């Protein structure tokens, strides 16, 4: 039991971890760009 | 002052909703300043305000001499 199920939790926890930045992916790359959503409108803000 | 013009789509903070004008100063206290004086002498929320603060006196000048001229 500790060759056939621990050959998989080492492949069990393999795809739940790559699973959770992509979580985190979504919410660290546009809170730059909503910086940036602020600037582009802020451009005609100055005229 | 970006964002509270940016979401609201405010183009010129003069045109800023009078809630909206006095949140920010609930906020940040210093903009008393750009948004409640009669007439500064320096122009509120312009880049070209200590420019704009220098052609005046251009012209206040000439009419000075040109009224004088005369």
């Amino acid at each position: 039991r500790r060759t056939g199920r621990s050959a998989l939790a080492v492949l069990i926890r393999a795809c739940r971890r790559i699973q959770q930045q992509l979580q985190r992916t979504r919410r660290a790359l546009f809170q730059r760009s909503n910086a940036v959503l602020t600037s582009l409108h802020h451009v005609r803000m100055l005229l | 002052l970006t964002e509270a013009c940016a979401a609201e789509r405010v183009v010129r903070p003069h045109q800023l909703s009078p809630a909206a004008q006095t949140a920010l100063l609930r906020r940040f206290p210093a903009l008393e300043g750009p948004l409640r004086h009669p007439r500064p002498v320096l122009q509120p929320f312009d880049i070209a305000a200590e420019v704009a603060f220098v052609a005046r006196i251009q012209i206040a000048c000439l009419r000075a001499l040109g009224h004088s001229i005369r």
